[PDB]
């Protein structure tokens, strides 16, 4: 049970969800690009980006603003999971197309 | 070369410390 | 119907790229109406414009005929104007000036690609507010 | 206001009619003309000062 891992900001977080800001300890460009791109690729998502806000810390702020459907939260677990998927999707490519050669 | 290695082995590395 | 402000025929004379290589600033002179000359800023990348050809501009608000604050937009499937239009901006007017006896100018900024909009009689129709939804098609 | 026909105010108007609003002879036309140009509010000259 990690409880230091994923925050959320309470101060930059609306009333009734749908806006959040989500602090991501140990985490960089790497898994912050993928899953702006991956949280914007959901219909609900109106607003999704994330920030290094220094980088002589191991942090990470994606903020997510969704309409009044689904909640920031809801947005942030669906896009993990669909990075779930696509890297499952190229796992299996890639080990499809080494085996074949 | 063009034979898997990770189904057989177990990544131990990629573990957290 | 209503929700249309203006709606003309325009013939365009001058498109010339200045320092820029997809914004062009199209001078256009109205048809049927010798008074009405119109300046805008296009991106000629998504919507090319030449010399001389026809250009129907129409200024329209409401286009479509929460308090989430942040804009959304309509439905794939939704009835509305810009349908039957190429190119689509949403800007403000913000200055009504006069040029001479019965003719004045109205500025619009669509996000800083500015449209300067020539006139006599259009009082009752153009407004400065922020609804102002200008279209363009061939 | 003058350059459109209509009587520019300028200075009070001091008459019998004084009470009366001199814009009703104005054909609605040229009087929201002149809101279009320009239009200062009070509010807004209060605002200012």
């Amino acid at each position: 049970p990690d409880r230091e891992k994923i925050k959320l900001l309470t101060q930059a977080t609306s009333e009734d969800g749908t806006s959040a800001s989500f602090q991501i300890v140990e985490e960089d460009h790497t898994l912050g690009n993928a899953l702006r791109y991956v949280i914007m690729k959901n219909p609900d998502v109106e607003f999704c980006g994330y920030s290094i806000p220094h980088p002589s810390e191991n942090l990470l702020n994606i903020r997510i603003q969704t309409y009044g459907e689904t909640t920031a939260v809801d947005a942030l677990q669906k896009g993990l999971k669909d990075l779930m998927d696509l890297c499952d999707v190229v796992e299996s490519k890639f080990t499809e197309k080494i085996k074949s050669m | 070369v063009s034979r898997d290695t990770w189904n057989t082995k177990n990544m131990r590395s990629l573990e957290p410390p | 119907m209503s929700n249309t402000l203006f709606d003309d025929i325009f013939q365009v004379s001058e498109v010339d790229p200045g320092r820029y290589n997809k914004v062009c600033r199209i001078e256009a002179a109205s048809t049927t109406q010798d008074q009405c000359k119109l300046t805008l800023d296009i991106n000629v990348e998504l919507f090319p414009v030449a010399a001389q050809d026809s250009l129907t501009v129409t200024i329209a608000s409401s286009l479509n005929l929460s308090a989430t604050r942040s804009w959304r937009p309509p439905q794939a499937g939704d009835r509305s104007l810009a349908d039957d239009y190429d190119y689509v901006m949403y800007g403000t007017a913000y200055k009504f000036e006069e040029v001479s006896k019965d003719l004045i100018a109205v500025y619009y900024s669509f996000g800083g690609l500015l449209m300067r909009l020539e006139g006599n009689y259009r009082n009752l129709n153009n407004l400065k507010q922020e609804n102002a939804y200008l279209l363009i098609r061939r | 206001r003058k350059s459109r026909g209509m009587l520019g105010l300028l200075e009070p108007p001091a008459k019998e009619l004084q009470g009366i609003d001199p814009d009703e002879t104005v054909p609605d036309n040229v009087k929201t003309s002149v809101s279009q140009l320009y239009r200062i509010s009070e509010k807004s000259v209060r605002k200012f000062l």
